[PDB]
DNA sequence: AGGAGAAGGAGCAGAGCG
DNA sequence: CGCTCTGCTCCTTCTCCTTTCCT
C-alpha cells in the first residue's frame, strides 16, 4: 500500500489521450457502438469487457476535455488528432529555443497562436528573449492546426 | 528469507500426508467458490472429489513453500512431489 | 448452551483437541473450536494492543488505527476481565502476508 | 447489610455519594501580581533559550520539487546553514568515539 | 534437554516454556498472570495452546508449510512504455549548459 | 458533571503520572535543544548507564550518526558525562552519563545571569554591564569558551583591555573556572578509581590487617581526592600569569566554563540573608546582608563535598565528614572575621546611628552591638571563635532554614492550625492525640480534620501500637511524629513536578501559537508588528507573551522555593 | 498528469482465475484507483502499466491468491507553473468557484488574487470593474498557487448518530490560484 | 471526496503484559461510578444516571440501548467505567511485589540497596543476548538476597531491617507490612537506637501502661506512605527490581490501588431481577469509599477511621480474589465468585471455554452394529440427518442438484432447510416462501444448507479419548432407525461394546476441514496404532470363529455350496 | 488428605578483633 | 581470647491440586 515514487517521467498531455482513447477502443467504444450494436460474448447479453463504470466514466470526461477546443482560441483542440510523428519532429524548433526549463509540455497543448498567450506562458518572457524566438516559436507550435 | 535455488534444494522429493491433506482442502475451497477445473468431470458435482480426481491426474495448480527453521524456504509443485 | 432439554451442543474437551492435534490438522481446530463454538469480530487498536468498538479506539481517540479481525468470544471476555483487574493484555499485530 | 455501619461524626446525608474533586483547590503564593525585577529576568530568560535555539547545537528535527524554472534561479536562500564541524572544539573533552562526525 | 531433570509437574513447566497463556491455561492461573503483568512478560504466540486461545492457525502439522499459487505470468510483457516520449524534457538543455 | 474525556484535556491526569525527574530534565533539554536531544536524555535518565550501540537498540533512531551528533552537542553543554573504561578480556566500551549540573544551568540561567551582572558591582558604567551580560551569555550558550575565542569574535582594532579586563575580574571572583575530565567523570567512578591503586600497591601478607588494609587505602586516596577536586575550583594560575608590557592576563589556550557552586553557595547566602530579615531589624540584616558576601568567595562547598556521593556513607562514620565540616566552617582563616573587618565594606547609605538603644560614623562599637544580636538570636545567625570574633556555622544554620521554610510553605497552603499542630509534633516526640489536645489547646475534631489533610503529604507519619497479637483498628491506639527526612523529601519533588508542568504548559502554548510567531519573524517582530494592522493577531501576541512572563516569574519563585531542600 | 509507482497488495478471487493474470490485477488495481484521490499525491486516474508481480499467495481459510505488484498509474497533480482552462458554474459571496469538465469542481480561486480591479456585486451584477466582467457559463483561464489537502474524520459513533439525528468538508482535494497577469480571466477577450 | 481506502490482513504476534497507569483507566472510561444506588425507581427500576448500572457501559437485556454505541445486547461489545477511591490501597494481585519492592529499596531516601559496581554486574547478566525467563528469575532473586544483606543507604547512611509482612491469618491482618528497623543492631549503639529511645521516653511518661508494648511498633508501611515512597524510586533502577522503566506505566507506583476500573456489564449482566457478586462488591466499594470522604472533613475518629480504611482493604481484595478464610471480620458476615474464581478449576475460563467448548452441529445417541456397513462407513439415523445441514455453496457444478434441494424443502429427507444469498444477510428460512421460486432464482454464488447425505464426512467420538484413535473420520449413510451403526471391526479403536454406549457425531462446516479430517483421521488410513505399528482395525470375535470354522481341514464344498458362499461375500 | 514449594526463624562453626 | 558479626544449615508453618463427561 506504500507510494514508492512520488513522480515518474511526467505524463504530459499527448499519451494521456493516446492511452484513453486505445483503452476505450479495446473496450466500450461509444463512437459505433450507439447503432444499437447486440453482440453476444459469453452467453450473457452484456457482450462488452470491463462493464466497469467508474473508469469508463472518468475516461470519457478526459477524452471528451482533451477533444473540446484547446482554449487558447474561442473545432478540434490540436492535440486529440496529434500524429504521433508530429509530436517527435516538431521538437526540433522546442528543443533550439533554450527556454531552459522543463516546459516543453506546457506549450504543447495550452496557448500557441497568441502573444499575450506565450508572454503569460512563462515568466519574464519578454525579458528572457524578445528578438526572434517569439514569433518563431508561435509559427511552428501553431502550424499544426 | 531469501529462497534455497532450484539446482540446490535438501528437502525430501515425497509429498506427505500433511501436504496432500492441505492441497486437497485449499483445491476444494477453490472449485467450491466458482473456479474452472481441467479434468473432464463426467458426472460429479462435489469440490472435494474434483479435487481428488484432479490430483490423481496431477493437473492442480498449486505449489508448496517448505519453511527451515532459520527462516528461508524452498518451492516444490504437486507435479514434482511424488507418492 | 449445555441443556439435556435446549439445544445443547456437544463439548469438545481437552482430551478430544488433544487427539485433533495429534492428527496434525490445523483447519479442523479452527473449525471446530472457533467458528463452529463462537467466532466474533472485533476491532483491535494497532499503537496500543486494545479493542475498540464500531472502529473506535475508545483510548486515543482517532479511529486511524483500528484493525478488524475474528478472535473468539471466549478470548474477547477473558481480555475485558484482565482490563477488569490491573492486567493490560497488549495485543501486536503482524501482516499475514509481505513473505 | 454492610450499610449497618456509619462514624460518630458522619449522618446517612452526608455519605453514600463518593465526590472527588480531582481538579485542584489549594494554589501556591507564588502565582501573585508580577515585579519589576522578575519582569527583567524573564526578558532576560527568553533571550535566553532563544540564542541556544537558534545556535548551532539543536538537534532537534527527528516544497523541494523536482521541477526546474527561472523561480528557483536567483532565488533568495532562506538561510546560511551551520553544521557541528564549525563551532571549535577541544579534543580532550571529546572521547574519541565522536571524532569522526565533528570535522577534524 | 535443559542441562536438569525438570519433571512434569507445574514447577518443572516452568522449565523452556515461557508462555503464560499455556502457563495460566495448565495451572496456576492467576499467579502466573499476575507475574507476567508485574514483570512485564513479553511472550510470542507460537504455542499450540496459544494458537487455539487466539484462533490463530498452529504451527504443526497442516500449519508447516505455505501453499503458493504460480501466478504464471511472462516477463517480457513487464518492461516500462512511453511511446516517442523522451525526446524533449532531458534533452531540452543538453547543450550551452 | 465533567465527562472523563474532558477531564484528559483540561485536568492534568495524563501528566500526573510521568517522573519528576524524567519530566523536568527531558522538558528542560527539548525547549533548549530539542527532539533527538531530548530522546536521548530520556533514555539515559530512565534506563541509567549506556554505549552508543545501546543507545542506538534503545531509541528508535537507529542512525549511529544522529546518536553521535546529539551526545556531542549534549556534551558541548556539558549534560552529559563519559566513562571510557576498558575490560581486561578486550576491546574497550565508552559509557554515558546525564549530568545533573549540567541540566541545572539550563534550569537556572536567568538567576545565573542576574547574579553575574549585580555582583561585579557596574551598575556604575552601562557598557559594562552589557559586556558583563554578554559574556556570560556567550558562554552559557556555547558551553564553554576561550579568550582567544572571545577576542575574535569582535571587531578589530578596538579595545580589547575594556572586552578582556572584565574576563579576568571574572575569573578572579570564582565566577568563571576553567574545564577538565574532572567534570566530565562520575564522582563515584573516580572515588573507586583513587579507592583501588591504594589497596593494591600494599604489600603481600603485610602485617597491617584486612580491616587496617581498607582504612589504610581509604584514608591515603581522600588526600588525592581532595587534591585532584580542589584543583580546578581554586587554582588562580592560569590569570596569576602576566604577558610583559600588560596586565593581568588570563592563559589563552585555557578554556572556561561556569562554577555552579559559586552560584549556589551565593543563593545560600541570599536565602540565610532573607531569613534573617524575619528575625532582627532591617539595621542589623543591613551588615549580615555584607557579611556573607565576604565570607561568600571562599565558603564551603554547598550541596556536598562531594564525598557523600562518592561512596558507602560509611559502617556509622559519616561523623568523619561532620566533624570534619564543621573543622573547616570555624579554623577558616578566611571564614573568621572581627568587628573591624566589617567597617571597610559597610555600605555609605547606612548610618547605624540611631538604630539601637542602650538601657531601656560607622564606629566599630556599633558593628559589634549588632553582631552580638546576630549571635544572641534564637537563630544561629552568627557564633564566636573567641570574643571578637565570628563566623557562620554552616552545619547548624542549614536544618534550621530547612525546617523554616518548610513550616512557612506550611503554613501558607494549609492552615495556620496545620503549621500549629506539625511544629508541636515535632518539637513532642511521639505525642498522643490526648496530650495533642494538652499541649495545644485546640478542638479535637479541628485537629484530625488538619492531621487528616497533613498526612495526605509525608509530613506527619502514624505509630501503630497493637494490644492483640492481631493488628486490629479497633484495639490499637495511634501515635505521631514527623520524620522531618520524608516531609524535605516529598517536598522537593512536588515542587520539581511542578516546574516540570509550568515549562510543559509554555511549550504547549509556544506550539499552538507559533503560527504568529512565523509572521512575527516576517515582519521584524520588534516594534513593527502594530504596522501589520491585525489587531486580534496583535492581541493574541501580547497575551501570549503576559502568559509566557508569568510563567517565567513563577519559575523563578519556585527555584527559590525548593532551593532550600534540594541542600543538604 | 504525471506518472508513480505505488506497491500495494492485490487479491484474485477463484471466480477469475480463469482470466489471464495481468488482466485480473489491472481490473482489482482499477477497483481500488477508479477516480479516487490517493492521499498527498493527487488524485488517480488510470493504472498506465505494471512492473512487478509476486507468487499468489494463500492463507488457511480464504482460497484466493494474494499477490503483491508495484505499477505506475496516471494521476492528476499540477504544480505552479501549469494553466487549465474551462468554464464557470456556481458562484457564491465568498469567491469563485470555477468547474472542470466532469473531473472535479473542487479548485477555490479567490477574488482578491482575481486581477486588480474586481468586486463582488450583490445587485446580481456579475462582477465589477472601474472596465469588463464575466458570468457564469463563460471561458476563463487561471493558475494554481498552492495546493491544499485535508483528510480529516474524527467522528465518534455517537457524534455520527448526533449529525444523523440532526441531519461539511467536500473536497479531499483542494487547490487554490489566482488570475493577476493578462490573459487569464478569458481567452476570448481578444482577437 | 472519494479517498482510497486499504484493508490488509493481520495477524496475531505476540501479547505483552503490563498494567494500567491510572491514566489509561481514565482514558478507558465513558462514565465514573459516583453514587451507590443501582436504580433511581422514579422511572420504574430505570438505572440510575452515575451508578453500577449505568446504561453507559452496557445493557443486560435485548430490551434496552446502551446509551454510548447504540445497541442491544446482541451489537453491544461493552464499555468500561472508572471508580476513583479516597484512599490509596493494596492490590492483593501484586501484594508479594510490592513486599518485593520494598525489601530492594531504601526506606528514608528510595535508594536501592546496591553498589555501582554490583548493580553493573548485575545489569550487565540480565541484559546477556540469550537469557529466558529461569534465568532472568535467577539474577533477581540473586539482587533480592543483595540487597537484603546490605545494612545501611550508601547514599543516606539510614538503616534497614527485615520487610516482612505482619503475618497474623488469612484474613485479619493479613495485607500489613511491618519493617524491622532494629533487628540487625545487636549489642551496638546507632543513633537511630538513641532517637527511637528518646521518642519513647516521652510516651511512657504521659502514659505508663503501654510499657508492656514497648515492643513490637515495628515501622508499619500503610499503603499511602507505601505509595508516596514509591513516586520517589528512581527510574534508572527499575529494571533491577523487575520492571521496564522505558514505557509510561513502567513504574512501581501503578501495582496500588487509585482507580479501579468499572467493567462493562456484558461481564456482569443482570439475570431475570438479581444482580451479581461483582456489581454488589463495587456498590460496597462505592460506599466505604464514600464513608471515607466525608469522615475525613469531619475530622471523625483517626481510630474510627483507621478502622474503616482497612475494611476497604479486604473489600477490594475480595472482589479480586475470595481468599478471607475468616470473614467474621465482615460484619455482615466463602463462596462468593470473584473475578480470579472466573478463571480457575476445572469449570472456568481457560478449562472450560477458552480450551475446549461446545460446539454446533453435532449429536449423540446409541450405537448399535452393521456388518454390511463398510469399515469407514457410519449409519446415520434420518431424523438426525435433517437437522445437520452443510453449507453447500452454488458453484455452477451442482446448481440443478441443489435447486432440486431446494424443491424439495426440508419436509423430505434429500432436501435443504435455509438459503442464504449472496448480497444479502440473514438466512431464508425455508419451512416458508414457495420455494419453487427461489429454486429459480437460484444464483452463482448462494449457499445452501442441505440435509445430511451418503458420502459427507463426518467425525466420529467415543469418551473418554485416551489415544488419538478415538476419534475418527467415517463416511456417512442414511438409514431408517433411531441409532448411529458401525461396522464392529472399527470397534477395537473406540473401546465400545454395544451395551448402551453413547458417541458423538461432528459435521464438519468448511471444505478444508473437511479434507483434512477424510484424508487425515479416516478409517483406511488408520489401521494401525501409532504406539506400536500393529494393526488395530482387524477382525473380532464372530468374525473370527466363522472363519476358523470354514478353513478347518475337515470342510469340503461342493460347486452349490462353493459359488453360494462367494456371493454371500460379495 | 498427600505432596512438594516457599517464606521466615534458630542454633552454630567460622573468621576477625582489641 | 571470649567476644561479636556474617553466614550457612535445619527446621516449622502455609497454601495449591488433584478424570470421561452425558445431553
Ligand atoms: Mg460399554
Ligand atoms: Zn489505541
Ligand atoms: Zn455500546
Ligand atoms: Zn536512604
Amino acid at each position: 500500500m506504500k507510494v514508492l515514487e512520488e513522480r515518474n517521467a511526467f505524463l504530459s498531455d499527448y499519451e494521456v489521450l493516446k492511452f484513453l482513447t486505445d483503452l476505450e477502443k479495446k473496450h466500450l467504444w461509444d463512437q459505433k457502438s450507439l447503432a444499437a450494436l447486440k453482440k453476444s460474448r459469453s452467453k450473457g447479453k452484456q457482450n462488452r469487457p470491463y462493464n466497469h463504470p467508474e473508469l469508463q466514466g472518468i475516461t470519457r470526461n478526459v477524452v471528451n476535455y482533451l477533444s473540446i477546443n484547446k482554449n487558447f482560441i474561442n473545432e478540434k483542440s490540436g492535440i486529440s488528432k496529434m500524429s504521433d510523428e508530429s509530436f517527435a519532429e516538431l521538437m526540433t524548433k522546442l528543443n533550439s529555443f533554450k527556454l531552459f526549463k522543463a516546459e516543453k509540455l506546457q506549450i504543447v497543448n495550452q496557448l500557441p497562436a497568441n502573444m499575450v498567450h506565450l508572454y503569460s506562458i512563462v515568466e519574464e518572457c519578454d525579458a528572457r528573449f524578445d528578438e526572434k524566438t517569439i514569433e518563431e516559436m508561435l509559427e511552428i507550435i501553431s502550424g499544426y492546426a | 528469507e531469501k529462497a534455497i535455488p532450484k539446482d540446490q534444494r535438501a528437502t525430501t522429493p515425497y509429498m506427505t500426508k500433511y501436504e496432500r491433506a492441505r492441497i486437497l482442502g485449499t483445491r476444494a475451497l477453490q472449485i467450491s467458490m466458482n473456479a474452472p477445473v481441467f479434468v473432464d468431470l463426467e458426472g460429479e458435482t462435489d469440490p472435494l472429489r474434483i479435487a481428488m480426481k484432479e490430483l490423481a491426474e496431477k493437473k492442480i495448480p498449486l505449489v508448496i513453500r517448505r519453511y527451515l527453521p532459520d527462516g528461508s524456504f524452498e518451492d516444490w509443485s504437486v507435479e514434482e512431489l511424488i507418492v | 448452551t449445555e441443556g439435556r432439554s435446549r439445544d445443547g451442543g456437544l463439548r469438545l474437551g481437552e482430551m478430544e483437541r488433544d487427539c485433533v492435534i495429534a492428527y496434525g490438522a490445523s483447519q479442523l481446530l479452527l473449525e471446530r473450536l472457533m467458528i463452529s463454538s463462537d467466532a466474533f469480530e472485533v476491532d483491535v487498536c494497532d499503537k496500543c494492543g486494545l479493542m475498540g468498538y464500531s472502529g473506535w479506539c475508545t483510548t486515543c481517540k482517532s479511529a486511524e488505527n483500528i484493525i478488524k479481525m475474528t478472535i473468539p468470544y471466549a478470548a474477547k471476555l477473558l481480555f475485558q476481565e484482565l482490563l477488569s483487574m490491573n492486567i493490560a493484555p497488549r495485543l501486536r499485530l503482524e501482516d499475514i502476508f509481505q513473505q | 447489610n454492610y450499610m449497618s455501619n456509619l462514624p460518630f461524626g458522619l449522618g446517612y446525608g452526608d455519605v453514600g455519594k463518593n465526590h472527588i474533586t480531582e481538579f485542584p483547590s489549594i494554589p501556591l503564593p507564588i502565582n501573585g501580581p508580577i515585579t519589576n525585577k522578575e519582569r527583567s529576568l524573564a526578558v532576560k530568560y527568553i533571550n535566553f533559550g532563544k540564542t541556544v535555539k537558534d545556535g548551532p547545537f539543536y538537534t532537534g528535527s527527528m516544497t523541494n520539487d523536482g521541477i526546474e524554472r527561472y523561480s528557483d534561479k536567483y532565488l533568495k536562500k532562506r538561510k546560511i546553514g551551520i553544521s557541528i564541524d564549525d563551532h571549535p572544539y577541544n579534543l580532550n573533552l571529546f572521547p574519541n568515539e565522536l571524532y569522526n562526525v565533528m570535522g577534524i | 534437554y535443559k542441562g536438569e531433570v525438570l519433571g512434569i509437574t507445574r514447577f518443572g513447566l516452568s522449565k523452556m516454556r515461557d508462555s503464560v497463556l499455556q502457563l495460566a491455561s495448565f495451572e496456576k492461573t492467576t499467579d502466573h498472570l499476575f507475574d507476567a503483568a508485574f514483570y512485564m512478560k513479553k511472550d510470542a504466540v507460537e504455542g499450540v495452546s496459544e494458537c487455539i486461545i487466539l484462533g490463530q492457525t498452529m504451527s504443526i502439522g497442516t500449519g508447516s508449510f505455505k501453499v503458493v499459487k504460480g501466478t504464471n505470468i511472462s516477463e517480457k510483457d513487464l518492461v516500462p512504455k512511453r511511446c516517442l516520449f523522451e525526446s524533449l524534457s532531458n534533452e531540452a538543455a543538453l547543450k550551452a549548459n | 458533571l465533567v465527562t472523563p474525556e474532558d477531564v484528559m484535556t483540561i485536568s492534568s491526569l495524563e501528566q500526573r503520572t510521568l517522573n519528576p525527574d524524567l519530566f523536568l530534565y527531558k522538558e528542560l533539554v527539548k525547549a533548549h535543544l530539542g527532539e533527538r536531544a531530548a530522546s536521548v536524555i530520556g533514555m539515559l535518565v530512565a534506563l541509567g548507564r549506556l554505549s552508543v550501540r545501546e543507545l542506538v537498540e534503545k531509541i528508535d533512531g537507529m542512525d549511529v550518526d544522529s546518536v553521535k551528533t546529539t551526545l556531542v552537542s549534549l556534551t558541548q553543554l556539558r549534560c552529559v558525562k563519559y566513562l571510557q573504561e576498558t575490560a581486561i578480556s578486550g576491546k574497550k566500551t565508552t559509557y554515558y552519563y546525564y549530568n545533573e549540573e549540567g541540566i541545572h544551568i539550563l534550569l537556572y540561567s536567568g538567576l545565573i545571569i542576574d547574579e553575574i551582572i549585580t555582583q561585579m558591582r557596574v551598575n556604575d558604567e552601562e557598557e559594562h554591564k552589557q559586556l558583563v551580560a554578554e559574556i556570560v551569555q556567550n558562554v552559557i550558550s556555547l558551553g564553554s569558551l576561550t579568550v582567544e575565542d572571545y577576542l575574535s569574535s569582535v571587531t578589530s582594532d578596538s579595545m580589547k583591555y575594556t572586552i578582556s579586563s572584565l574576563f579576568v575580574q571574572l575569573c578572579e571572583m570564582g565566577y568563571l573556572i576553567q574545564i577538565s575530565k574532572l567534570h566530565y567523570t562520575p564522582i563515584e567512578d573516580l572515588w573507586q578509581f583513587l579507592y583501588e591503586k591504594h589497596y593494591k600497591n600494599i604489600p603481600r601478607n603485610s602485617p597491617l590487617s584486612d580491616l587496617k588494609k581498607r582504612s589504610q587505602a581509604k584514608m591515603n586516596a581522600k588526600t588525592d581526592f581532595a587534591k585532584i577536586i580542589n584543583k580546578p575550583n581554586e587554582l588562580s594560575q592560569i590569570l596569576t600569569v602576566d604577558p610583559k608590557t600588560s596586565l593581568r592576563i588570563v592563559k589563552p589556550t585555557v578554556s572556561l566554563t561556569i562554577n555552579l557552586d559559586r552560584f549556589m553557595k551565593g543563593r545560600r547566602s541570599k536565602q540565610l540573608i532573607n531569613l534573617a530579615k524575619t528575625r532582627v531589624g532591617s539595621v542589623t540584616a543591613q551588615v549580615y546582608k555584607i557579611a556573607l558576601r565576604l565570607t561568600e568567595q571562599k565558603s564551603p562547598k554547598i550541596r556536598d563535598p562531594l564525598t557523600q556521593t562518592g561512596l558507602l556513607q560509611d559502617l556509622e562514620e559519616a561523623k568523619s565528614f561532620q566533624d570534619e565540616a564543621e573543622l573547616v566552617e570555624e579554623k577558616t582563616p578566611g571564614l573568621t572575621f572581627n568587628a573591624i573587618d566589617l567597617a571597610r565594606h559597610l555600605p555609605a547609605e547606612l548610618d547605624l546611628r540611631g538604630s539601637l538603644l542602650s538601657r531601656k560614623p560607622h564606629s566599630a562599637s556599633l558593628i559589634n552591638s549588632h553582631l552580638k544580636i546576630l549571635a544572641s538570636s534564637n537563630f544561629p545567625f552568627l557564633n564566636e571563635t573567641k570574643p571578637g570574633v565570628y563566623y557562620v556555622p554552616y552545619s547548624k544554620l542549614m536544618p534550621v532554614l530547612k525546617s523554616s521554610v518548610y513550616e512557612y510553605v506550611i503554613a501558607s497552603t494549609l492552615g495556620p492550625s496545620a503549621m500549629r499542630l506539625s511544629r508541636c509534633i515535632r518539637d513532642n516526640k511521639l505525642v498522643s492525640e490526648k496530650i495533642i489536645n494538652s499541649t495545644a489547646l485546640m478542638k479535637e475534631k479541628d485537629i484530625r480534620s488538619t492531621l487528616a489533610s497533613l498526612i495526605r503529604y509525608n509530613s506527619v507519619e502514624i505509630q501503630e501500637v497493637p494490644r492483640t497479637a492481631d493488628r486490629s483498628a479497633s484495639r490499637a491506639v495511634f501515635l505521631f511524629r514527623c520524620k522531618e527526612t520524608h516531609s524535605y523529601n516529598f517536598m522537593r519533588q512536588n515542587l520539581e513536578w511542578n516546574m516540570a508542568n509550568l515549562l510543559f504548559k509554555k511549550e504547549k502554548l509556544k506550539q499552538e501559537n507559533s503560527t504568529l510567531l512565523k509572521k512575527a519573524n516576517r515582519d521584524d517582530v520588534k516594534g513593527r508588528e502594530n504596522e501589520l494592522l491585525l489587531p486580534s493577531e496583535l492581541n493574541q501576541l501580547k497575551m501570549v507573551n503576559e502568559r509566557e512572563l508569568n510563567v517565567f516569574a513563577r519559575l523563578s519563585r519556585l527555584l527559590s522555593l525548593w532551593e532550600v531542600f534540594q541542600m543538604a | 498528469f504525471i506518472l508513480s509507482k505505488i506497491a500495494d497488495l492485490v487479491r484474485i478471487p477463484p471466480d477469475q482465475f480463469h482470466r489471464d493474470t495481468i488482466s485480473a490485477i489491472t481490473h482489482q488495481l482499477n477497483n481500488k484507483f477508479a477516480n479516487k484521490i490517493i492521499p498527498n499525491v493527487g488524485l488517480c486516474i488510470t493504472i498506465y502499466d505494471l512492473l512487478t508481480v509476486e507468487e499468489g499467495q494463500l492463507k488457511p481459510g480464504d482460497g484466493s491468491s494474494y499477490i503483491n505488484v508495484t505499477f505506475r498509474a496516471v494521476v492528476f497533480k499540477p504544480f505552479l507553473g501549469e494553466i487549465v482552462t474551462g468554464w464557470i458554474s456556481k458562484c457564491t459571496a465568498e469567491g469563485i468557484k470555477v468547474s472542470l469538465l466532469g473531473i472535479f469542481d473542487d479548485i477555490f480561486i479567490p477574488q482578491n488574487m482575481l486581477f486588480e480591479g474586481c468586486y463582488y456585486t450583490p445587485e446580481e451584477s456579475a462582477w465589477i470593474w472601474p472596465k469588463l466582467y464575466f458570468d457564469v457559463n463563460e471561458k476563463i483561464r487561471f493558475r494554481i498557487e498552492r495546493e491544499v489537502f485535508v483528510d480529516v474524520k474524527p467522528k465518534s459513533p455517537k457524534e455520527r448518530e448526533l449529525e444523523e439525528r440532526a441531519q461539511e468538508k467536500p473536497p479531499a482535494y483542494a487547490l487554490l490560484g489566482s488570475c493577476q497577469t493578462d490573459g487569464m480571466g478569458l481567452v476570448s477577450w481578444w482577437e | 471526496k472519494e479517498v482510497v481506502v486499504s484493508e490488509t490482513p493481520k495477524r496475531i504476534k505476540g501479547l505483552e503484559f503490563s498494567a494500567l497507569s491510572a491514566a489509561d483507566i481514565v482514558a478507558q472510561s465513558e462514565v465514573e461510578v459516583s453514587t451507590r444506588d443501582l436504580f433511581d425507581l422514579e422511572k420504574d427500576r430505570a438505572p440510575k444516571a452515575n451508578g453500577a448500572l449505568d446504561p453507559k457501559m452496557g445493557v443486560s437485556s435485548s430490551s434496552l440501548e446502551c446509551a454510548t454505541c447504540h445497541g442491544n445486547l446482541a451489537s453491544c461489545h461493552g464499555h468500561f467505567g472508572h471508580l476513583k477511591l479516597a484512599l490509596p490501597v493494596f492490590h492483593i494481585g501484586y501484594f508479594k511485589a510490592t513486599i518485593q519492592i520494598l525489601q530492594g529499596i531504601c526506606k528514608n531516601c528510595s535508594a536501592i540497596l546496591l553498589s555501582e559496581t554490583d548493580k553493573r554486574q548485575f545489569l550487565h547478566e540480565l541484559r546477556r543476548p540469550g537469557v529466558d525467563n529461569l534465568r532472568r528469575m535467577g539474577i533477581l532473586k540473586k539482587i533480592l538476597d543483595q540487597c537484603k544483606k546490605q545494612r545501611r543507604c550508601l547514599h543516606c547512611g539510614a538503616l534497614n531491617g527485615v520487610v516482612k509482612k505482619a503475618a497474623a491469618g488469612a484474613g485479619s491482618a493479613a495485607l500489613k507490612i511491618i519493617h524491622d528497623t532494629f533487628r540487625w543492631v545487636g549489642k551496638k549503639s546507632a543513633p537511630e537506637k538513641d532517637i527511637w529511645v528518646g521518642e519513647w521516653k516521652e510516651v511512657l511518661a504521659h502514659n505508663p501502661e503501654l510499657e508492656r508494648y514497648v515492643k513490637r511498633c515495628m515501622d508499619d508501611l500503610n499503603p499511602l506512605k507505601t505509595l508516596n515512597l514509591f513516586k520517589q524510586i528512581k527510574s534508572a533502577d527499575c529494571e533491577l527490581l523487575g520492571i521496564d522503566a522505558t514505557v509510561p506505566s513502567g513504574r512501581p507506583e501503578t501495582y496500588i490501588w487509585r482507580y479501579l476500573p468499572a467493567p462493562p456489564v456484558c461481564i456482569r449482566p443482570s439475570v431475570m431481577s438479581n444482580e451479581d457478586d461483582l456489581t454488589v462488591k463495587l456498590t460496597e466499594i462505592v460506599w466505604t469509599s464514600s464513608l471515607i470522604k466525608a469522615g475525613l472533613d469531619k475530622g471523625i475518629s483517626i481510630n474510627n477511621m483507621m478502622e474503616h480504611w482497612d475494611y476497604l482493604q479486604l473489600t477490594v481484595a475480595m472482589y479480586i480474589n475470595s481468599d478471607s478464610v475468616n470473614p467474621a471480620m465482615l460484619p455482615g458476615s466463602k463462596p462468593i465468585r470473584g473475578f480470579c474464581q472466573r478463571l480457575k478449576g476445572k469449570q472456568g475460563r481457560f478449562r472450560g471455554n477458552l480450551s475446549g467448548k461446545r460446539v454446533d452441529f453435532s449429536g449423540r445417541t446409541v450405537i448399535s452394529p452393521d456388518p454390511n456397513l463398510s469399515i469407514d462407513e457410519v449409519a446415520v439415523p434420518d431424523r438426525v440427518a435433517k437437522v445437520l445441514t452443510y453449507p453447500e455453496k452454488v458453484t455452477r457444478y451442482n446448481r440443478h442438484k441443489l435447486q432440486e434441494l431446494i424443491v424439495n424443502g426440508p419436509n423430505v429427507h434429500p432436501g435443504a432447510n435455509y438459503l442464504l444469498k449472496r448480497n444479502e444477510d440473514a438466512r431464508r428460512n425455508l419451512r416458508y416462501g414457495d420455494r419453487m421460486k427461489l429454486a429459480k432464482n437460484l444464483q452463482i454464488g448462494d449457499v445452501v444448507e442441505r440435509h445430511l447425505e451418503d458420502g459427507d464426512v463426518v467425525l466420529f467420538n467415543r469418551q473418554p479419548s485416551l489415544h488419538r484413535l478415538s476419534i475418527l473420520s467415517h463416511y456417512a449413510k442414511i438409514r431408517p432407525w433411531r441409532t448411529f451403526r458401525l461396522n464392529e471391526c472399527v470397534c477395537t479403536p473406540y473401546n465400545a461394546d454395544f451395551d448402551g454406549d453413547e458417541m458423538n457425531l461432528h459435521v464438519p462446516q468448511t471444505e478444508e476441514a473437511r479434507a483434512e479430517a477424510i484424508n487425515l483421521m479416516g478409517v483406511k488410513n488408520n489401521l494401525l496404532t501409532p504406539k506400536s505399528g500393529e494393526p488395530i482395525i482387524a477382525a473380532t470375535q464372530d468374525f473370527i470363529t466363522g472363519s476358523y470354522l470354514i478353513s478347518h481341514k475337515d470342510s469340503f464344498y461342493d460347486r452349490a455350496t462353493l459359488t453360494q458362499l462367494l456371493s454371500m461375500m460379495s
